[PDB]
């Protein structure tokens, strides 16, 4: 009746769960208000089952599957139909420029890591191994990017607790490659994260409060414990 | 070229598969891991681990230190139980909160036997006997000492050792229990009486707490993984 | 009955509760797969402020290497090399008689975050991160700081959620130990250096906490009031600094 | 037919894919090779030829063959500091534009050691004594010769020894640094004092320029691929 | 890649067909099965039971 | 009307190179090694600033 199988490391990791939704918009550019691409950090504290499935343990180490989900609509109806639409999703390490207009140089791909899309596809998965500078990825950080030091001005040596260095792995760009189409369209891109080949030590326990910001803060909702009589089964 | 067939369940997405994927980085200089201290491979190494219950969940106590502790007097003998509670690891308020409760609320099905252990806090002239029954399933829950000692039981001799540990015994008729409240698994109930009473001498506290800590067994397992009750995101 | 010799310094007591090495493993230098090392001249125990445990106290904590910061040749080479490793060896110290009543739980917490108290996410300063020997103290309740003009950029723990949010009941899944004082006056626990890196700052990273919760009420016959002293004793073990450079004064205040 | 499945990223463009493709001109016949003379197969061996440092970059010595130059009197000696710059190659401006800098720029994480090196430009007749110091990261960054004598320091007899090289040691944190300007991977500072002065008799030129050079060791290595910040295109 | 070919009843569900699929529930812990009495492996072995007919089959 | 682009991608395999050169400093202006402006790539910084 033990078995053990599925209370592994791997299995209990091993599976899919969204993180983020990048929106985009197909429109004409003369329009301030649309949004033709969009920028989005990557990072898994925009969530909360995965977050807290990971913060189980203090320090991990994992390869990952990313897959995006696109689904798109209109924002009419009396506008007939639309052409297929291909979507463009970039990878920028650190350092990397970052795009300003939707169809600058940033977009040629030069070295940096890119997937296109045609919608109706199957949804696009790619892999990436273990790409942390330090020996193991770390959810909580007890320290401070910077130390302020005696003599220097209260304007410099300023950094909030844990900054941020481990957690510095790039951004994704998504955009629309095809012709801006007469009448507006709006995607969604679903980003799923599935690690493999997941190694966990130091555990801690688990959160018992709403998260509050990527750090371990809190403001309300305080109360879990619900009523129950000490004699009462 | 090679015939092929399109078989049902393409072009789609599961959650749980387990398919290759193009590598996003090609020939990426993978750091060598180092020997963490702290090494975790089966999620059930942490339901072993003992964790204080919160028994006392009154609404004067919820939600504080207070909570975690369950008060003992010095009186005369009664049959009125000391501590009550049913054993729902994952739906009893008193457990689920646990490190059993929380990992049980990630999975459907479980199976095993667990160890309930309760710590003496009082003064070393403290000394006393009480009672730590297990009711089995299909019976009216213990409401006295006289039905407590009808089953499994194990006495807690506080003067010998300030800790007692307790076994309860799979008793269940079927394979798994369910994490969810159904009286078709119903795993029992724990029930703790005075035997004798609480003595203390002169000049000593009258009012002394004891703590609560459940832990899984050696065999201990679960399967059919699922999202947990106890979480939630705006929007 | 335990006796703790580490270089220069001894510890003996006889209402010890043997002890438990953290994770299973005791510190150890780095392996293969110039270093500076002090040896027995830094590995030796160095006692903390001694704290006052009264029925009103919450808990305290302290982090490590932080409070050993000022503790002679240990702090001077974390602040005159940039890299440093080694573990630590902890000693509680909770005297009491047979006529006291209360539990104390001593947790050893790898990378201790501590909620802040201020509506800003993590924007408590260093300064108040990292307060030294005298470590701090828990609340009984979150307290949100709203001096806008002058926030105070301090932690806010809480007893009941461990100051990160946590019930209290799931810290003993950390390495811990319990002073009951009905059994032991005393605990000790044995830390080995925990991070994702061989080697790493000692002024801007820290590598443990030490948590001491009062896991049972303090009582003491029939009287209204009564206080123990609760001593911290730590002793570096396998020490190791590397990166000499110009001396590192953190700022104060 | 043989039953197939069409799993998740199927159907999708990856600009890092490998997959064979079908052959546009077949059987067509390939010029052979010659010996070329420079052959190139791993882009860390460029990274290891010596580069001039544009060190000066003051307002009126930027852009030009000035800012190649580091200027030394015969003034009386003085612990204000010669040179001060700081360990970012991919980050800081006089080292960003180096070989080394350009090609880091391509890469987010990259590790191991650097030689710098100093070539003096003087007469034959001029001789001195200069220090060359590195601080590692974590510490004040050295204000005067007392505090950069606190660590690793190479000794430049000008004299004996027209060329110094000084080697940084891996003193850091973590395995790879990043090529970005963040506090969390400080490579430290390198800053060059005079020891006593620099000496000229007479008839003698008392203005003497020397040459920085900055170059990767044998165990410097790079990951992580990406595109440069120094590169730009219209529309 | 390796050249493909989609040849006819592709992309098609048949209520009789015979394909591997993915797991829902990967590493599950399967319940070990028991000897329960009563095991019939072919339906066949019904039909040889006497059952009895309902002859007649009059209004009354 | 329909408006159509075609995006055509590079990508080098077995690639053997020879003769290293310096990277590009200023901005490319046709296929050759010409340029007119933009000739200023380094920015300002102290020589004993860190
Ligand atoms: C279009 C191509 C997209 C390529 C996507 C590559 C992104 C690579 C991101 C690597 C993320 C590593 C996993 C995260 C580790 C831990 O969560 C952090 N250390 C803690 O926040």
């Amino acid at each position: 009746k033990r078995t053990r199988s599925e209370s592994t490391v791997e299995s209990f990791f091993a599976r899919g769960a969204c993180v983020a939704i990048i929106e985009v918009d197909n429109d004409a550019p003369t329009k301030r208000a649309s949004k033709l691409f969009s920028v989005w950090k990557i990072t898994y504290k925009d969530t909360v089952q995965l977050r807290r499935k990971l913060e189980f343990f203090t320090y991990s180490r994992f390869d990952m599957e990313l897959t995006f989900v696109v689904t798109s609509n209109y924002t009419d109806a009396n506008n007939g139909h639309a052409l297929n639409q291909v979507y463009q999703i970039m990878f920028i390490p650190p350092g990397a420029p970052i795009p300003g207009k939707w169809n600058d140089y940033t977009w040629q791909t030069s070295s940096n890591p890119s997937v296109f899309y045609t919608y109706g596809a199957p949804p696009a998965r790619i892999s990436v191994p273990y790409v942390g500078i330090a020996n193991a990825y770390s959810h909580f950080y007890d320290g401070f990017a910077k130390v302020p030091l005696a003599g220097q001005a209260s304007t410099e040596g300023d950094s909030l607790y844990g900054a941020a260095s481990l957690n510095d792995f790039g951004s994704l760009a998504v955009r629309v490659v095809n012709d801006h189409n007469p009448t507006k369209l709006t995607s969604k891109i679903r980003v799923y994260m599935k690690p493999k080949h997941v190694r966990v030590w130091c555990p801690r326990p688990p959160r018992a409060v709403p998260y509050y910001g990527p750090g371990v803060d809190y403001k309300d909702g305080l109360a879990p414990l619900p009523e129950k009589g000490l004699t009462t089964y | 070229g090679l015939p092929v067939l399109n078989t049902p369940g393409s072009n789609q997405y599961l959650t749980a598969d387990n398919y290759q994927s193009p590598c996003a980085i090609p020939e990426f200089d993978v750091t060598p891991p180092i020997d963490i201290p702290g090494e975790v491979r089966n999620m059930m190494e942490l339901a072993e681990i003992d964790t204080m219950i919160p028994l006392n969940l009154t609404n004067q106590r919820k939600n504080t230190m207070d909570m975690y502790r369950v008060e003992l007097n010095d009186a005369a003998h009664s049959d009125t139980p000391i501590l009550c509670f049913s054993l729902s690891p994952a739906s009893d308020p008193r457990l689920a909160h646990t490190m059993l409760g929380e990992i049980l609320n990630y999975y459907t099905h479980w199976a095993g036997s667990l160890k309930f252990t309760f710590l003496f806090c009082g003064s070393m002239m403290a000394t006393g006997k009480l009672l730590v029954s297990y009711a089995p399933p299909g019976a009216e829950a213990p409401k006295s000492r006289k039905e407590a000692m009808l089953g499994t039981h194990v006495i807690w001799d506080i003067g010998l050792q300030s800790s007692c540990t307790m076994v309860v015994p799979w008793i269940s008729n079927t394979t798994y229990r369910l994490t969810i409240n159904d009286s078709f698994t119903e795993g029992g109930y724990i029930s703790m009486f005075y035997q004798t009473r609480v003595v203390v001498p002169l000049s000593t506290p009258r009012k002394m707490d004891i703590l609560g800590f459940v832990s899984a067994c050696n065999d201990f397992s679960v399967r059919l993984l699922r999202d947990t009750t106890h979480i939630s995101q705006e929007a | 009955v335990m006796q703790l010799t580490l270089g220069n310094s001894t510890i003996t007591t006889q209402e010890a509760a043997n002890s438990v090495v953290a994770y299973g493993r005791w510190p150890e230098y780095i392996k293969d797969s110039q270093p500076t090392e002090p040896d027995v001249a830094a590995c030796r125990f160095y006692t903390l402020d001694t704290v006052t445990w009264r029925k009103e106290s919450r808990g305290w904590w302290w982090k490590l290497p932080d409070a050993l910061k000022d503790m002679g040749l240990f702090g001077q080479n974390m602040f005159y090399h940039y890299l440093g490793r080694a573990g630590y060896t902890v000693h509680v110290q909770c005297n009491a008689s047979k006529f006291h009543q209360g539990a104390l739980g001593v947790f050893a917490v790898p990378e201790m975050c501590l909620a802040g108290d201020s509506t800003t996410h993590m924007f408590t300063k260093y300064e108040n991160a990292n307060p030294g020997e005298k470590g701090g103290e828990f609340k009984g309740s979150f307290t949100l700081d709203t001096n806008a003009t002058n926030p105070a950029r301090n932690f806010c723990p809480v007893d009941y959620l461990f100051g990160s949010g946590v019930l209290a009941g799931n810290a003993f899944v950390y390495p811990h130990q319990i002073i009951n004082l009905r059994t032991n006056n005393c605990a000790t626990l044995v830390l080995p250096y925990v991070n994702s890196l061989s080697i790493d700052s000692m002024t801007k990273h820290n590598n443990w906490g030490i948590a001491i919760l009062p896991l049972a009420p303090l009582d003491f016959a029939t009287e209204s009031s009564t206080e123990i002293p609760i001593t911290l004793t730590i002793a570096p073990m396998c020490c190791e600094f590397n990166g000499l450079r110009n001396i590192t004064v953190p700022r104060t205040q």
